């Protein structure tokens, strides 16, 4: 009795913004090249209620 | 741990033993200049620091 509903697609709101490394930066705009999440992307919403 | 400012260079470092921020300032500033009023005149020279 596991009525699994079809997954839905939703949109994020600026998520996945962490620090690049252990370097303290203040009053300086530095750009890195790691693994982040694109803004306004499309993800999947899974329910569990 | 480390710390860099707007100049994109390490200026402050955290002490990994006593937990204290310390600023790094090398002792390499200025040079030495020579002042000579003339060889045929006299032989007294002057030292100038920047």
């Amino acid at each position: 009795t596991r009525t699994q509903l079809p997954p839905a697609y939703t949109n994020s709101f600026t998520r996945g913004v962490y620090y690049p490394d252990k370097v303290f930066r203040s009053s300086v705009l530095h750009s890195t090249q790691d693994l982040f999440l694109p803004f306004f992307s499309n993800v999947t919403w899974f329910h569990a209620i | 741990q480390f710390g860099r400012d707007i100049a994109d260079t390490t200026d402050a470092v955290r002490d990994p033993q006593t937990l204290e921020i310390l600023d790094i300032t090398p002792c390499s500033f200025g040079g030495v200049s020579v002042i000579t009023p003339g060889t045929n005149t006299s032989n007294q020279v002057a030292v100038l620091y920047q």
